[PDB]
DNA sequence: ATGGTAGGGGAGGAA
DNA sequence: TTCCTCCCCTAC
């Protein structure tokens, strides 16, 4: 469900929405809504929030300047990205085990 | 009101599918021959860089001769001395007015060289030299190489178009002071023939270069990861806009590192964490990389594919044979054909050397006819380069080649309908025509100071943009 | 062709009512068809050109030769009637030849023996050559008359005859002469015997002679030809006359002191096609080629047919190859109509100069100034190849047609033939420009114009005839007579001068350097040394002289006499010579251009040559006038000099006077002291060696000058002769890296030394790290061990002698080249080899860099490492860091794959920098670039790195 | 015919 | 393995 205390608190490392989808099996249009509900009532401790934020014209920042820039239109979806209550910065990726993609197949089999 | 936004765009579809979707299939052209190709064994540096010219001259002399039949015809009738005739490049005397076809060749003070950096003991320094011309000193010379003959040029055309070396145009003139040309009028070659791409049940292509990894963070990997990220669809609406993207290119200068300092460390954990890049992106997008001129291959242009030995162990299901499909891995100027639709790719580089030689460098005024800042010229540097046959006009002598023999890869045998140059500083594109035939240059910018990726359609050819931040 | 052909001579042109004023440059005995003048027949034959242009042949006729004798004592030598039978038996016995006997009061040169003058018998012949044979009949003894010289004489004032004329009239080489209004007559056009516009003759009374100062300093304007052939050889062997044939003959004839030549040729053998700026006059056969040349030269008429390797090769080659094609009126192209040019291989040895063997060709009227000579005396560089010196001067390596790939350009067509005519046009140029660069008109007019030899003499002969051409003029302003002396076969040496026992380190104060203004020459000025001043204890008994006011006794113990005595003629000579290096060295002081700094610093350093060999002439056993007793006193007096300013600054510039530190004399090299004064700031070092100066200069009699010179302030003594440190001038800004003798300046090292230790010099002395300067020492040692260092940089290069004993690496090798191509370096010639590897003994291990570049021979780098390397880099690091360390510093496939990648990156990016430099050098970007300038930076670097790629390309091929 | 002497340093050969 | 001639070059 939502196992936040290794998931958010414990989860030292910043998490990231694609580690839900990666975990818990959730789809992305789904673990946006996860952490949407999560920071909006779950939380108790000090996170920070990263948001990204799509346009119209397809622009895709995050840093979001926390007061506006032309908000008052254009801005098709607003995204809860990865919290990270430590604080600092800098996440670190590595191989991703796969067979869970509701994004899209490529096209081709492995072989 | 940060937080109501976010409420708002709550958007709860919760489906989306369990259902993974398919991209349309676009498949590059299956390897057959790729003129860009050169195994490392069968390469004699034994030759010399005279070959590659000679083949040039002896290639666009019919090129410009076909053209040059009809206009300046030989019942051409200019003021006096109608156009006597052709000749050869120092047979010309006289007043009357003539032309002949011959490998320009600049002649500037800045441009570098080797021996003087050797007779001064300071070979191997930092080679800044951002510009090559001599604009506040004039000294600047355009020669009129040929078979058997130099001929300094001088007028007004001169200052009207770049007039880059190596390139091959007939060029008619008015012989001044028994050494030099006065420029009457310059003769590009005979168009070139392209392939008919058919009207139709989509298709698109995600280009982008200049990725330039490496140990600093400064946003470089969380930009990858947010581009992977909207590659992947997760960033937004889930298909019908990014469900159709295709395919991706890496266009060059994926992993920068500073080889002056590191001795090779940052090498390696650039090259894996690109690695995982790939192994995260593989099973949803096909990629093809580009190799750059700051990435582990060659320094002559004609830069072989990347080696499999460079990366991770992760990605080696994908370096299996009969998998060219998922994973490409081309040589840097590179001719595909994604559905039809002939893109010839570029590093960048090319189209950088030539600014170099018309751009000036720090001066220390401005000019409109000419003092190309950076804004359109470079596109008109790339349309030049169209008209001009080879896409690397001045490739042995200042952009170094493998001394090619009886055969040079650059100069173009068919036009394609697009031509992609890498590692711009500004993103740009115009659909220029040129001999009844009309190509689409786009120029992709850099993805390290920019954050643009380029989406190009491949039956409208009408590409866009998108900005990642 | 309108411009060939001087100046027309004025219409209005009779023997009066002008003024034929001209500059001689030649002057050649000769015999005059016609009657004798004043008894004699022969002629001094003055070629020259006059202000406007015009040549001339002035015929100085009418001086008869004369040789000295001293009347012998007798009673009957005052009897005329006896000097009368006495020619009369000479008439008899020399072929009627002897004309009188004047009886002249002259004195000797050798000695101080009086005011009186001896009478001396001046006995005139009709020809010239007659004075040899009575010469040495006076010397023997085979006269017998009255007994008068039946035991032997000693003659006097033996010099030859064309300078006893130029001595006698007045006339310095290169000098005015205005043959007076009607005092001439000209020679009729049918007894001409040159090609001149005006050719005269006067008797010697009537010409006057101006000295070289005031009006008659200017210059006329010469025509100066410079010229250059290239020859179709067969395959593989050197050019033969005999076999060979001339097919290109430049031209680029001028005029002196100006911007740009006035003609351009270049005589093909075959049709070529134009060429802009320069006319072509294309032969159908050789024979008409070289009879077209020589016509060519008749017409223009040049002065100074200079060239680069003329004498040895171009001329020679000509004058054989024109005897091999039976052209029999080809070799007569001098200012004389039928006098034939022929060669006579001469050999010139001397210490300074170093013994080689020219082939001299008689081109009677006109100079040569071949440039090869010129700077084989004037500039010590490690090659004297036209590539090379014009790489050194000029600054430009430009493209050196390959030698085989003549034949093919010869015998392609008319574009191959402008392709050789250019490189010829080229060729020819090059000496021009050399010769306007380094002027080398303007300092030999100077010089012979300031001691007296002809022009000719410059080049051809050493210091010894300008000392005695000086020598005569003094003389024969003071009536005196210089004493034929047999030459003393030989002797072991004199005693030198002192060199200071260096206290050997590092000097991080500053060290000033206290020195002399022309010592030797100051010296003799200054105590009146000189032949005439020279005396012995038993006359100053006689003559009951004072001491120090009469004579002095030099610390040789020799004697001379004060100048109120007599005034010794050689410190007039000195004072002109060491006057006009002042004016030499007032220009360059005035001159701003960096280039004609050491041009006229090149010119100030050759007047102090010509007057340190006015003591060399005294010191010289071998050679006339040797007198080991003026030299071997100025050797002493120069030993007491610095024994007693090291004895004064050490003494006076110490704490009891009232200073700061003691000095101490560190140093000294025959007239310096490297005095350090103790204290570290250089404005005050440079204020107290100044001061020092002064108060020593205050000690010796004038001339003699002690003068603050440099400072260095830091410095390295390495030994004794060997140091280096900063020089400066000022106390803001140092001037240069001086290295006195260092393996750096040797020219016996190769090149990768000398970059070595001016590098290492540098981090250490201006940038003061020395750990820089000992991490760059190591990346060096990799660098040979692991054959990274390039041909160019491995270069020896030594002096090839004329004979051996203990076999030399580079002889064995020269004779190894004469055998393998046919022709090897001759003797003088510098030879250029680099040590290969192998076992067998070192002087039969040495090849010539061509050849390990053609069979990629593997270069010896123990050999370079061990010897060449490590000595000077150890003895100039070990002052600083102790002799220990000194001595020490001598004793997964991914990764792998990064490299031999990243190593391809760097070898890729090379040769397309470097096979690309070479194309934008020939200019030819369409065709093959074949070149052979084998003085090149870039030449044995591109090979290496092709054969470097290729195989670091097919090792990569692997993974 | 040919200016001088002092002196370092490399190669090698004999005792 | 230590002097002791040649031999080249430079410094004054
Ligand atoms: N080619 C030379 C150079 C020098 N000396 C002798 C005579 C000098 O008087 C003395 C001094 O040597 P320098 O090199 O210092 O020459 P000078 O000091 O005489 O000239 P100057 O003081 O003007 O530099 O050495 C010589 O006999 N032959
Ligand atoms: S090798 Fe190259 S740089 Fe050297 S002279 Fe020849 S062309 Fe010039
Ligand atoms: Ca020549
Ligand atoms: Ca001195
Ligand atoms: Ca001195
Ligand atoms: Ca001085
Ligand atoms: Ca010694």
């Amino acid at each position: 469900s939502y196992f936040i205390n290794e998931k958010l608190f414990t989860e030292v490392k910043p998490v990231l929405f694609t580690d839900l989808i990666h975990h818990l099996k959730i789809g992305p249009s789904m673990a946006k809504k996860l952490m949407f509900d999560y920071y909006k009532q779950t939380t108790n401790a000090k996170y920070n929030c990263v948001v990204i934020c799509c346009y119209k014209d397809q622009t895709i920042k995050i840093i979001h300047d926390l007061s506006n820039i032309p908000q008052q239109d254009s801005i098709i979806d607003c995204f809860i990205y990865a919290f990270n209550p430590m604080d600092s910065f800098i996440p670190y990726y590595d191989i991703i085990d796969q067979k869970d993609c509701l994004t899209i197949k490529n096209s081709y089999e492995l072989k | 009101l940060t937080k109501f936004n976010e409420d708002r765009s709550l958007q709860d579809e919760n489906l989306s599918q369990p259902r993974t979707r398919v991209r349309i299939v676009d498949d590059n052209l299956y390897n057959k021959s790729n003129p860009f190709q050169l195994c490392y064994k069968k390469r004699d540096y034994g030759s010399q860089y005279y070959h590659i010219y000679q083949y040039r001259l002896k290639t666009f002399r019919e090129r410009v001769l076909k053209e040059c039949d009809k206009r300046w015809d030989a019942g051409f009738t200019l003021n006096g001395q109608l156009v006597l005739k052709k000749d050869k490049v120092l047979d010309i005397q006289g007043n009357q007015p003539c032309w002949c076809v011959g490998s320009i060749y600049c002649e500037m003070k800045y441009k570098p060289n080797v021996l003087d950096e050797v007779i001064n003991d300071t070979y191997g320094a930092p080679d800044l030299t951002k510009s090559y011309t001599d604009k506040e000193g004039g000294s600047d010379e355009i020669m009129l190489e040929d078979e058997s003959g130099r001929v300094l040029l001088v007028g007004d055309f001169i200052r009207s178009t770049p007039f880059i070396t190596g390139v091959v145009v007939g060029i008619l003139g008015m012989e001044a002071e028994a050494g030099t040309f006065q420029v009457l009028d310059i003769c590009y070659p005979t168009p070139l023939p392209q392939n008919p791409f058919p009207a139709p049940t989509r298709g698109k292509i995600a280009l982008v270069s200049g990725l330039n990894l490496n140990n600093t963070s400064p946003d470089r990997l969380l930009r990858l990861e947010i581009l992977r990220e909207f590659l992947m669809g997760r960033i937004n609406n889930k298909i019908d806009d990014i469900s159709l993207i295709g395919r991706l290119l890496i266009c060059g200068n994926s992993v920068d590192f500073d080889i002056k300092s590191v001795n090779k460390d940052e090498l390696m954990i650039s090259l894996t964490e690109f690695s995982k890049f790939l192994h995260n992106i593989l099973p949803s997008i096909s990629v093809d990389i580009m190799p750059g001129t700051n990435d582990p291959s060659d320094k002559s242009l004609p830069q072989q594919p990347f080696h499999k030995s460079l990366f991770d162990k992760s990605l080696e299901s994908y370096f299996n044979g009969s998998n060219k499909e998922i994973l490409n891995l081309v040589t840097n100027p590179y001719e595909f054909s994604y559905n039809g639709v002939d893109v010839l790719a570029v590093s960048g580089k090319n189209i950088n050397d030539i600014c170099k030689y018309v751009i000036p460098s720090n001066d220390n005024e401005g000019e409109s006819n000419d003092f190309k800042d950076d804004i359109e010229h470079r596109l008109d540097l790339m349309e030049c380069t169209m008209k001009w046959q080879n896409i690397a006009p001045t490739a042995p002598d200042t952009l170094w080649c493998y001394p090619y023999t009886d055969k040079d890869p650059f100069v173009l045998d068919k036009w394609p309908h697009v031509y992609i140059v890498a590692n711009q500083p500004y993103f740009g594109t115009r659909v220029v025509e040129i001999g009844g035939k009309n190509i689409k240059i786009i120029s992709v910018p850099e993805f390290s100071s920019t954050g643009m990726i380029i989406l190009l359609d491949l039956e409208t050819l009408e590409a866009e943009t998108v900005k990642i931040d | 062709l309108s411009s060939f052909e001087r100046k027309k001579l004025p219409t209005d042109f009779d023997p009066s009512l002008y003024d034929i004023s001209f500059q001689q440059i030649d002057a050649e005995q000769s015999v005059l068809n016609g009657i004798k003048d004043e008894n004699t027949s022969t002629v001094v034959r003055f070629f020259g050109v006059t202000s406007e242009g015009h040549s001339v042949l002035c015929n100085v006729t009418g001086f008869k030769n004369y040789l000295y004798v001293p009347a012998p004592n007798s009673s009957d030598a005052n009897d005329q009637e006896q000097i009368n039978k006495f020619v009369h038996y000479l008439n008899e016995t020399f072929d009627h030849a002897i004309d009188s006997i004047e009886v002249v009061s002259k004195q000797s040169i050798w000695g101080y023996s009086g005011d009186t003058k001896l009478p001396f018998w001046k006995i005139y012949v009709t020809y010239p050559h007659m004075v040899n044979k009575l010469r040495t009949a006076f010397e023997r003894g085979h006269l017998s008359f009255n007994s008068w010289f039946s035991n032997g004489t000693t003659t006097y004032d033996n010099i030859a005859y064309t300078l006893r004329l130029m001595v006698d009239c007045g006339i310095v080489g290169m000098s005015w002469i205005t043959l007076p209004k009607g005092k001439y007559s000209m020679i009729e056009p049918n007894n001409r015997v040159s090609s001149c516009q005006l050719e005269v003759s006067i008797n010697y009374r009537n010409l006057i002679a101006h000295p070289a100062e005031g009006d008659w300093s200017h210059t006329a304007p010469l025509r100066i030809m410079s010229f250059d052939i290239e020859c179709a050889g067969r395959i593989g062997v050197f050019p033969e006359p005999e076999y060979d044939p001339v097919i290109q003959i430049a031209n680029v004839v001028s005029i002196a002191g100006a911007k740009k030549p006035f003609i351009r040729n270049v005589f093909t053998l075959n049709t070529c096609s134009p060429i802009t700026g320069s006319m072509i006059f294309s032969h159908a056969t050789e024979e008409e080629m070289l009879s077209n040349w020589r016509n060519f030269i008749i017409k223009v008429d040049p002065d100074v047919i200079i060239g680069y390797n003329t004498t040895n090769f171009d001329i020679p080659y000509l004058l054989n190859r024109a005897k091999a094609l039976k052209v029999n009126d080809f070799p007569y192209f001098g200012r004389l109509k039928t006098v034939k040019q022929e060669i006579k291989e001469s050999v010139f040895s001397s210490k300074a100069y170093g013994t080689r063997e020219t082939k001299n060709v008689n081109i009677d009227g006109r100079l040569q100034l071949d440039l090869l000579q010129f700077i084989q005396r004037e500039y010590k560089l490690r090659s004297y190849t036209l590539n090379a010196v014009s790489a050194h001067f000029l600054g430009e390596q430009k493209e050196d047609v390959h030698y085989s790939i003549i034949s093919d350009l010869q015998n392609g067509d008319s574009e191959t033939r402008r392709r050789l005519a250019v490189y010829c046009l080229k060729d020819a140029y090059l000496p021009l420009r050399l010769m306007e660069k380094l002027m080398a008109l303007v300092n030999y007019t100077e010089m012979a114009r300031v001691t007296g030899v002809p022009f000719s003499y410059l080049l051809a002969r050493g210091q010894q005839i300008k000392v005695v051409s000086q020598l005569f003029r003094k003389c024969l302003e003071i009536d005196t007579v210089i004493p034929n002396m047999q030459s003393q076969a030989s002797d072991d040496q004199y005693e030198g001068a002192t060199v200071i026992e260096p206290i050997r380190g590092y000097y991080d104060v500053p060290i000033a350097t206290l020195d002399f203004n022309s010592l030797y020459p100051s010296i003799m000025m200054a105590h009146n040394l000189c032949y005439t001043t020279l005396c012995n204890k038993a006359t100053v008994e006689r003559l009951n002289l004072k001491i120090d006011e009469d004579y002095v006794i030099t610390p040789n113990g020799d004697y001379f006499v004060t100048t109120k005595r007599r005034r010794g003629i050689l410190p007039i000579i000195l004072d002109e010579l060491i006057s006009a290096r002042k004016r030499a060295k007032k220009d360059l002081r005035d001159e701003k251009d960096p280039f004609k700094r050491d041009v006229l610093n090149g010119r100030q350093l050759a007047l102090k040559i010509s007057a340190n060999s006015v003591y060399g002439f005294t010191g010289a056993t071998v050679g006339k006038l040797p007198c080991l007793a003026i030299s071997s006193s100025v050797t002493a007096y120069g030993r007491t000099m610095i024994l007693k300013t090291k004895t004064a600054v050490q003494e006076k510039y110490c704490i009891k006077n009232g200073y700061k530190h003691d000095a101490v004399v560190v140093y000294g090299d025959t007239d310096s002291v490297m005095v350090k004064f103790g204290t570290t700031d250089l404005k005050e070092a440079m204020d107290l060696g100044t001061e020092a100066a002064k108060y020593v200069s205050t000690l010796f009699k004038h001339p003699i000058n002690l003068e603050f010179e440099k400072a260095y302030f830091p410095y390295l003594l390495i030994n004794k002769k060997r140091y280096a440190g900063l020089f400066w001038t000022n106390p803001d800004k140092f001037d240069k890296l001086d290295q006195k003798g260092l393996a750096s300046v040797r020219r016996d090292s190769c090149s990768l030394v000398s970059i070595v230790m001016n590098k290492v010099l540098k981090k250490i002395l201006i940038e003061r790290n020395v750990d820089g300067a000992l991490a760059f020492v190591r990346e060096t040692i990799n660098d040979i061990l692991h054959n990274r260092v390039d041909i160019s940089k491995l270069i020896i290069s030594k002096t090839l002698a004329p004979n051996y004993t203990n076999p030399q690496p580079h002889a064995v090798l020269a004779e190894r080249m004469k055998r393998r191509e046919g022709v090897g370096p001759n003797v003088g010639d510098r030879v250029d080899y680099v040590i290969i590897g192998g076992n067998d003994k070192l002087y039969n291990r040495a090849e010539d860099p061509l050849f390990v570049l053609e069979n990629n021979i593997q270069v010896d780098s123990r050999y370079y490492l061990t010897n060449q390397l490590q000595n000077p880099i150890i003895s100039i690091v070990a002052p600083i860091i102790g002799d220990k360390q000194a001595n020490g510093m001598f004793v997964r496939s991914g990764e792998l794959y990064i490299k031999a990648l990243y190593d391809v990156r760097d070898l890729e990016e090379k040769y397309s920098r470097l096979w690309t430099q070479c194309q934008r050098c020939a200019g030819n970007l369409h065709s093959e670039v074949l070149c052979s300038n084998k003085n090149c930076d870039i030449f044995y670097m591109r090979v290496k790195v092709k054969k470097e790629l290729q195989e670091k390309v097919e090792q990569l091929s692997k993974w």
